């Protein structure tokens, strides 16, 4: 038997990361008003998503 | 003691297979455990062949 020193070392390292954000907003608003000498009329209508 | 690398020289090769290695290479080729042994002069308690 032939035996043969080889001493040797290898290493390897790869990493990967990652983030991904994504947002949305949106409002919305209304205000309406009616008006006569004997009524008053108001209505108001408010909306949001998120 | 043998001076290392003495195992390594007269090792059969193949120059195409890669760059220097010895797993570029059979097997050993000479019987140096057997021959004559000289001391190595910069190294005192290390032999090699005398060839």
């Amino acid at each position: 038997v032939d035996v043969q020193q080889n001493d040797s070392a290898t290493y390897t390292n790869v990493s990967g990361n990652t983030i991904s954000e994504y947002q949305r907003s949106l409002a919305t608003s209304v205000a309406i008003e009616g008006r006569y000498n004997f009524f008053s009329g108001s209505l108001s209508t408010d909306f949001d998503s998120n | 003691t043998v001076l290392p690398g003495v195992e390594a020289i007269g090792l059969g090769y193949n120059p195409f297979i890669s760059y220097a290695s010895v797993n570029s290479g059979a097997v050993q080729l000479f019987d140096w455990a057997t021959a004559k042994k000289r001391e190595v002069p910069f190294k005192a308690g290390y032999f090699v062949p005398e060839i």
